[PDB]
């Protein structure tokens, strides 16, 4: 599967969340705060690879990053 | 209109049309310089 | 019913001053230099900014204005070089031996090598558009009747950009002015096709047919009488036909067999100049004019009789089809991109139509001797119709992005060819490798046999015959068709399929067009590069909405480049990379077309004739035994017949040989933008922002690489324009040689 | 310590801005990490113009 | 139904055509049905190769054209070996059990193929040489 | 659960839909209530239309699922979609929502599962982790 | 024969017209069916029917 | 046409040929084992590569050859 890893520079904006097609990540509470959030991968093995959750990151070079690893039948995105 | 004319392609064209007619006379009345003499 | 809006757009300069208004996208400002390429791709797009469909259709209305006045003034154009600095008038005292030419050429750095000893006491480009040919079927046979149009095509050009301004900015129809398809189609069928192909059949009996009839006697182009004469002096056009003494009394009382010597249906070529009888193409747009207007009294207006098309297509449903063309009316009514396709698929579809019915059966006196210029209206006509039929597939997908509506096609005919678009593709997909192998391989087969010293095992006339016996035998029931299926025709449809050498002057006007060995094999050449064409277009179309890749992809646009390098990698994925991937593949299949057009009849029909009868054609015959392998479409034809080209420089052909290598140049420069990408430019530019921020003066509007998309669109746009301007350079450097 | 409307250079290696000069629109007064926003004339490729930094990643250039 | 139901989709006329053939047909075993497919596809491949061949007007086109043909059956037998080796590994069981699905037959269907692949190639160099 | 069986959509068509690979391993099934007898496109062709329901619709990928139930919640508004994977030819049942909630909501109890305490410009060259079992992004 | 043909225009064409009772009104708002519509259409239909009919013969 | 033509035209190109070999009778019972793909990205740059520099290289040492040799 494809590595999504999600780094301390987010906002919480919600916006890789929303912008992914194959529903891979969510919003989680912060620990250290108790108020804002981060997103967070729990799914990695629905990701495509697509890259739009890079695409909707507001951040100056992006908190999400996506590395594309080895291909199972899903991150191919295959019918058959 | 005149601040029409003072966007990019149109003084990029009169320019470049001023320019190149510049050539173009000079080449008539001082037809094949290749070297200074 | 006519229904306008007074005065929706004032007639500002407010506007002029910010590029970009028109959008809430853009007029904010350029922070990058894609705006410079964003502001001219979406500027005639109307459809993406303004969200109502009553506001586009005025835009597009107007619009049409605008390029009826660049046709127009593009007209006086051919029509005033045609006045002042053309040899038209001399010509018409000789018209096989003198070339036709326009556009001299100024006394400026050495272009005036390029006014080459044309003809007669002239000197000027030898010109290849057949409008000397056009002129003298029209009967004009001065300069002033010229100078005259130029000035009635530019007052004609003002007239439509007074139109179309006034028709947005001050009378601007509803949209309901628009959606009246019924009554557009009774006006421009009996209006537009009927009454303009009424008006032109009037011009060819009163103006055209009397002056030609003296021209073929050959008395002079100055002791010819002036075309008012022939309809002030009823003497002067009873001396010609005389039918005229009767004048519409044959019309009104049906008695129409005395118009038998100005409407015939003679239908063959004039023996004098090798073009179509002129009483023929009287006859014709006289009847295509009734069957025109009789046809525009067809659809439903507010006067209750009529068809209405709406009711046409409800029960036009079989068993096979579910809900039939039930929801085509609605979707044509609505979207202006399928009106668009459609209408552009049959506007090209049709120029390659007009460039098969006129190098068989030429229309203009003296256009089949001039070989120069019969090749050149073949091979542009054909180009023209291929660009159009690729924005048949451009919108057509586009239609379906953001014009198709799910909720009103369930199960019509929309419906049901989107849900087996796995069985369109793929059985099109087949047909496309069953052509690629059963006709490209078999001139691979024909190279390793005339490699291997087998000439016996490969397929051609000598050899293996593959005989096209479907087309040889549509050759001979229109040949004998004149006398025993269309009874009242003194010759047949063309002598292309069979009948005499016409020789006017020295040189073959037309000669029956043989089919044998390699025609068999270019003909499935033909039908295999077209079926792939129509595989990448199609595919766009019935695609562009979703796939078993991306089920979203009308939600992510018509116009956009990847998805990504998941699922594998999804570049060129959308609706718009179908249509630059068959940009090429109709490049690919119509440069064939035009190579098999420019080598069948240099070999097989045009030539020169002895004064015995015997027949020298310009090639030499070469068609039949070297266009069966590659190796001959190389050695025989692009080598051979390039030596005009290379060898014309310090001649007056000279412009064709920079021309030739100038689009060798622009065509391989697009490889630049077709083989690289975005991303590696974009950090060059990087290296370059330092060494100008070093200097303190990078500019404010950042410079940023082309597009992904703009990236594929700049690099298709210099390989059609290398390739083509390199097949224009060699066909004229070669025809106006020899031919 | 940086105040709103500063003027500060970037010390940020991976930013698009780095070693350019930006004004502060604000900062956040509260413990959170990266509180620093900093606006910047010239747009990156994401076409934005605002990124949270550290006081550790800028400067006082004024 | 996620499958699409044309009028001519689940027609007798045709699925009564498919049910008869030695790939589906349900009397017969891997040996049969290998000899019945292989006795069909040798006796027409051999037909392209007499008359359209690299000697065709000789003693002789008409013996070393069925040799070729045989060639390609030899080569088609490793095929069916080849794709029994990789998609049949360990004779991978499935949802129906049948020689296409699961192995349990296979090597019997490659030497049924040989047997009749090289049978109507020479079965056919008899009607056309002699008879 | 699954709720299988519930009805399909009156459909009847879509070549391009459901083959061979649901069969054997993982295909999916998105399920709602839609709030009409509407007309709605699939991601495999255009039509079906929306029963009262109780409405389930069985589709070879994820992808093709979050792509139809984004479609419900923005023409029809109706957000109620409840995709799942099957049992034994399938995978894993209830895919989404996970937590009982939307992703992009905040629900406490989900854990930060691929977060970094790092930035990207901090990661390591590859150098330092080679001919080792560590990659340049992990933690 | 053109009289006669806007006859047979009028009995097999007349009663194939789908809506009928639209205007315009006779000049004198008389009570006269197959309005002036009507009546160019089946006139012109008959001098369609009657030419071909003329000259085939 | 590796070069020009990209991946995701192929793949949605493939995923009906899939289609017409799963419902092809007396062809559909032979089974890939390898679920057939498009070439990769970088892997047609370097097929695209390969087939650009073999033929750069071949046209010209039958071209260098031949117009020496039927001279010299
Ligand atoms: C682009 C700038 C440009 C410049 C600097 C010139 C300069 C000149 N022109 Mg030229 N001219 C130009 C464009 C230009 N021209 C263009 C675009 C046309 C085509 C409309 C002409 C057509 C033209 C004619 C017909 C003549 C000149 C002449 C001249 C010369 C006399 C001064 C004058 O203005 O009249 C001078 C060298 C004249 C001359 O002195 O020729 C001997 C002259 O008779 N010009
Ligand atoms: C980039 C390489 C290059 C160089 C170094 C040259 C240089 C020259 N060319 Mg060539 N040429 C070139 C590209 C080049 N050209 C290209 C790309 C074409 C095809 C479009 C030509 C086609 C061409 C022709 C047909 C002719 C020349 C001529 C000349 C000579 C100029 C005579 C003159 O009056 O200018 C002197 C100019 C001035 C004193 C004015 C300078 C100020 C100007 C207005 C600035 C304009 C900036 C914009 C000069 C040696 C001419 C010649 O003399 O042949 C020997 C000549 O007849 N060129
Ligand atoms: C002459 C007086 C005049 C004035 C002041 C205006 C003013 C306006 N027009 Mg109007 N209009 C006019 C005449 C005029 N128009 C004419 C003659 C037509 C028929 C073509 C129209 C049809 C029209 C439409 C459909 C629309 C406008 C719109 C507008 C508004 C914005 C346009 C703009 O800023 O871009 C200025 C544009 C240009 C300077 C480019 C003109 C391009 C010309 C027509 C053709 C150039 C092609 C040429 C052949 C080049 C070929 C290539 C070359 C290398 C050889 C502005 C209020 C727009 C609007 O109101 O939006 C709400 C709008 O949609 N106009
Ligand atoms: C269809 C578009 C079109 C095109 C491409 C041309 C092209 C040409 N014209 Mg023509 N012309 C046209 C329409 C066109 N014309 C129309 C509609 C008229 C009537 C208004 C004319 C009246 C005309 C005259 C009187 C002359 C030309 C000349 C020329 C040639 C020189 C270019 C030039 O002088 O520009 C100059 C540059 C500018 C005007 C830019 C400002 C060039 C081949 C000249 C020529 O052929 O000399 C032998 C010439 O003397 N044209
Ligand atoms: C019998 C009267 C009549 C005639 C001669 C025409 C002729 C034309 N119309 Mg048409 N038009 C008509 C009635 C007529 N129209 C009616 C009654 C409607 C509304 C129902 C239209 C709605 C219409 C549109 C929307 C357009 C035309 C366009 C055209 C032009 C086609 C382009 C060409 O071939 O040149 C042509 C001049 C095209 C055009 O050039 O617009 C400027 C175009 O876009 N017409
Ligand atoms: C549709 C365009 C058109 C126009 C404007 C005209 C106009 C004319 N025709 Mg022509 N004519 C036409 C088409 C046309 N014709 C066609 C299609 C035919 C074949 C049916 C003829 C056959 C014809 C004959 C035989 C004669 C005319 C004549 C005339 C002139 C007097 C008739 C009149 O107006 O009353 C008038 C200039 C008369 C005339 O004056 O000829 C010199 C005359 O004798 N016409
Ligand atoms: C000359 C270069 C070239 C060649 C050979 C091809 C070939 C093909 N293109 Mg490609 N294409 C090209 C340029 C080329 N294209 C370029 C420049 C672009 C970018 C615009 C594309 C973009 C493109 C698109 C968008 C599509 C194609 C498609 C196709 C395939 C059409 C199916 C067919 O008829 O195969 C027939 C095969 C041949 C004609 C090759 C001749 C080889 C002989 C006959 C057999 C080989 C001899 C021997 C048996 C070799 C084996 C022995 C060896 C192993 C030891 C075919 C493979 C289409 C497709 O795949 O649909 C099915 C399609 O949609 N191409
Ligand atoms: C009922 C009596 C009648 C008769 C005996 C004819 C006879 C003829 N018609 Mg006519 N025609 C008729 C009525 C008739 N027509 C009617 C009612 C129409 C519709 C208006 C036509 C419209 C018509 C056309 C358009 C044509 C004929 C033609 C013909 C001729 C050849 C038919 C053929 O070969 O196919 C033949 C003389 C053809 C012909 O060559 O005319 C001489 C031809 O092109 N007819
Ligand atoms: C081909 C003749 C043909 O078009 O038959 C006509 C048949 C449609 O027959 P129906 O009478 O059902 O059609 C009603 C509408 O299609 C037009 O009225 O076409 C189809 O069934 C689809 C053809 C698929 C094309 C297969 C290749
Ligand atoms: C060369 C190249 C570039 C670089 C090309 C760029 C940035 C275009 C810039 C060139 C033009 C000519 C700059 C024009 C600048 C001014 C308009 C010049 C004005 C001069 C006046 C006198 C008219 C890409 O960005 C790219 C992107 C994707 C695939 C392939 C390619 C590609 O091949
Ligand atoms: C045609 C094409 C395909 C489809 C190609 C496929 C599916 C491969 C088909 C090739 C067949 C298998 C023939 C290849 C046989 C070779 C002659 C030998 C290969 C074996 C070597 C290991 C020796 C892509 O996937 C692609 C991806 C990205 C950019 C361009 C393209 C592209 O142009």
């Amino acid at each position: 599967a494809h590595t999504v890893k999600i780094y301390d520079t987010c906002i919480g904006c919600t916006q890789c969340v929303r912008a992914c097609p194959t529903d891979v990540l969510e919003m989680v509470p912060w620990d250290g705060c108790r108020a804002n959030q981060i997103a967070s991968a729990p799914r990695t093995e629905d990701c495509v690879g697509c890259k739009r959750c890079e695409s909707a990151c507001p951040t100056d070079f992006l908190s999400i990053r996506v590395y594309l690893g080895a291909e199972t039948t899903r991150s191919m995105g295959l019918g058959y | 209109f005149s601040k029409y004319l003072s966007t990019a392609p149109v003084i990029g064209t009169l320019t470049a049309f001023f320019l190149a007619g510049l050539l173009i006379e000079i080449n008539r009345f001082n037809p094949d310089l290749l070297v200074y003499p | 019913k006519i229904v306008i809006d007074k005065d929706p757009v004032s007639t500002s300069f407010d506007k002029w001053a910010v590029p970009g208004h028109f959008s809430r996208t853009l007029a904010k400002g350029p922070k990058t230099t894609t705006w410079i390429w964003n502001l001219h791709a979406d500027v005639h797009d109307f459809d993406s900014y303004t969200s109502d469909l009553e506001e586009v259709s005025r835009k597009i209305f107007s619009a049409h204005f605008g390029h009826l006045a660049v046709v127009f003034i593009w007209l006086s154009g051919a029509y005033f070089h045609g006045a002042r600095f053309s040899n038209y008038e001399a010509w018409l005292s000789n018209p096989t031996t003198i070339k036709p030419s326009a556009q001299v050429v100024w006394p400026i750095v050495g272009q005036e090598i390029l006014n080459g000893d044309v003809g007669g006491g002239f000197q000027g480009i030898q010109i290849t558009s057949g409008l000397f040919q056009m002129w003298r079927a029209s009967g004009i046979t001065t300069e002033l009747q010229l100078y005259v149009t130029a000035i009635g095509a530019l007052v004609m050009a003002a007239l439509m950009l007074f139109a179309g301004w006034f028709h947005y900015h001050k009378a601007a129809p509803k949209l309901e002015w628009f959606q009246n398809a019924e009554s557009m189609m009774n006006h421009h069928l009996g209006g537009l096709f009927g009454l303009g192909s009424l008006s032109w059949a009037g011009h060819q009996i009163h103006v055209s047919l009397p002056v030609n009839k003296l021209l073929d006697s050959g008395v002079s182009p100055q002791e010819i009488p002036l075309p008012h004469e022939f309809i002030l002096n009823k003497d002067l056009i009873a001396q010609l036909y005389p039918s005229f003494g009767q004048g519409l009394t044959p019309f009104f009382t049906l008695n129409w067999n005395e118009y038998s010597d100005f409407l015939t249906f003679k239908g063959g070529l004039n023996p004098v100049t090798g073009g179509l009888w002129l009483s023929d193409s009287a006859h014709h747009h006289l009847a295509i004019a009734v069957l025109f207007i009789v046809a525009g009294h067809m659809y439903r207006t507010n006067w209750g009789i009529g068809h209405s098309m709406k009711e046409m297509y409800d029960s036009h449903k079989g068993p096979f089809t579910g809900e039939g063309h039930k929801g085509v009316y609605e979707i044509f009514t609505n979207s202006w991109h399928a009106q668009l396709s459609l209408n552009l698929a049959l506007f090209g579809s049709l120029s390659i139509i007009v460039a098969h019915h006129m190098y068989s059966m030429p229309p203009y006196p003296y256009l089949a001797t001039d070989y120069a210029t019969s090749l050149c209206l073949f091979t542009h006509h054909v180009w023209i119709g291929g660009f159009l039929i690729v924005g048949a597939g451009a919108h057509a997908a586009i239609f379906m992005v953001r014009d198709y509506d799910p909720a009103q096609n369930y199960n019509n005919l929309v419906d049901r060819v989107l849900r087996h678009r796995d069985a369109i593709i793929s059985h099109l997909n087949w047909v496309c490798i069953f052509l690629g192998f059963h006709s490209f391989g078999l001139y691979i087969h024909n190279d390793t046999m005339r490699a291997l010293g087998r000439p016996q095992d490969m397929f051609s006339d000598a050899a293996i015959q593959l005989q096209p016996v479907f087309a040889q035998w549509v050759q001979g029931v229109n040949s004998a068709a004149a006398g025993n299926t269309a009874p009242n025709a003194l010759a047949n449809a063309s002598y292309a399929f069979g009948g005499d050498i016409v020789s006017v002057g020295g040189k073959v006007a037309m000669m029956p067009i043989s089919l044998g060995t390699a025609d068999f094999l270019v003909h499935h050449i033909h039908a295999f590069t077209i079926h792939v064409t129509v595989l990448i277009l199609l595919k766009g179309v019935l695609f562009a909405r979703n796939s078993r890749l991306i089920p979203d992809k009308a939600n992510l646009g018509f116009r956009f480049p990847c998805d990504g390098p998941g699922r594998g990698g999804t570049c060129q994925v959308s609706a718009w990379d179908h249509v630059f991937l068959g940009l090429f593949w109709m490049y690919n299949s119509l440069s064939v077309v035009l190579f098999h057009f420019s080598w069948k009849m240099q070999s097989d029909v045009w030539g020169n004739v002895t004064a015995d009868g015997a027949v020298s054609h310009i090639t030499g015959n070469n068609f039949a035994q070297g266009a069966i392998t590659i190796n001959g479409w190389l050695r025989d034809f692009l080598w051979a017949q390039a030596s005009q080209v290379i060898q014309s420089y310090g001649s007056a052909l000279s412009a064709y040989g920079l021309m030739f290598l100038g689009a060798h140049f622009i065509w391989a420069f697009s490889l630049m933008f077709l083989f690289s990408g975005r991303g590696y430019w974009q950090e060059l530019i990087e290296s370059i922002v330092w060494a100008h921020n070093k200097l303190k003066f990078a500019p404010s509007i950042q410079p940023r690489a082309l597009s992904i998309t703009q990236g594929r669109a700049v690099g298709v746009a210099h390989y059609l324009l290398g390739g083509i301007a390199t097949t224009w350079s060699f066909f004229h450097a070669r025809i106006i040689s020899v031919g | 310590m940086v105040q709103r409307g500063s003027k500060v250079r970037i010390l940020r290696k991976e930013s698009y801005w780095y070693q350019e000069i930006g004004t502060v629109a604000s900062i956040d007064q509260s413990g959170i990490k990266y509180p620093v926003i900093v606006r910047f004339e010239k747009v990156n490729y994401s076409n934005v113009n605002s990124n949270n930094f550290s006081l550790d990643e800028v400067v006082e250039v004024e | 139904i996620g499958h699409l139901s044309t009028p001519i989709s689940n027609s007798s006329a045709v699925n009564g055509l498919l049910a008869n053939l030695p790939a589906y047909r349900k009397g017969l075993t891997p040996r049969l049905r290998g000899l019945e497919i292989g006795m069909a596809h040798g006796y027409f491949l051999t037909g392209p190769f007499v008359e359209l061949g690299p000697l065709r007007n000789t003693d002789g086109g008409i013996l070393y054209g069925s040799l070729s043909a045989v060639g390609l059956v030899v080569i088609l037998t490793a095929c069916l070996a080849l794709y029994g080796k990789a998609n049949f590994s360990g004779s991978s069981k499935s949802k129906d059990a049948t020689l296409w699905e699961s192995g349990e037959g296979w090597s019997d269907f490659v030497s049924g193929w040989l047997i009749g692949g090289a049978g109507s190639v020479g079965f056919a160099y008899l009607l056309l040489q002699y008879i | 659960t699954l709720n299988l069986n519930a009805p399909t959509p009156i459909f009847g068509g879509s070549t391009g839909g459901l083959l061979r690979k649901a069969e054997v391993e993982e295909f999916y099934s998105i399920t709602w209530t839609g709030k009409s007898e509407t007309v709605f496109e699939l991601p495999t062709g255009g039509a079906a239309i929306m029963r009262a329901g109780e409405n389930l619709l069985r589709l070879a990928r994820k992808e093709q699922c979050i792509a139809l139930g984004a479609q419900l919640k923005d023409k029809f508004k109706i957000t109620d979609y409840k995709i799942y994977r099957v049992y034994p030819s399938g995978e894993v049942q209830f895919l989404h929502p996970k937590d009982g909630v939307f992703p992009e909501k905040v629900n406490p109890g989900r854990v930060a599962v691929g977060s970094n305490k790092r930035r990207i410009g901090q990661n390591p060259d590859p150098a330092k982790l080679k001919f080792k079992g560590q990659e340049t992004f992990d933690s | 024969v053109m009289l006669a043909s806007v006859l047979f225009a009028g009995a097999v064409g007349g009663p194939g017209i789908k809506m009928k009772g639209q205007g315009p009104a006779w000049p004198f708002n008389a009570q006269i069916p197959f309005t002036p519509s009507e009546f160019l259409a089946v006139t012109a239909l008959g001098h369609i029917i009657g030419t071909g009919v003329i000259l085939g013969i | 046409m590796f070069l020009i033509s990209w991946r995701g035209y192929w793949q949605e190109l493939i995923e009906t040929l899939v289609w017409a070999h799963e419902r092809t009778p007396l062809a559909n019972l032979v089974r890939w084992k390898d679920k057939p793909v498009a070439l990769s990205i970088v892997q047609a740059r370097l097929v695209g590569l390969a087939h650009f520099a073999v033929g750069y290289i071949v046209t010209y040492a039958a071209f260098l050859i031949a117009s020496t040799a039927s001279k010299f």
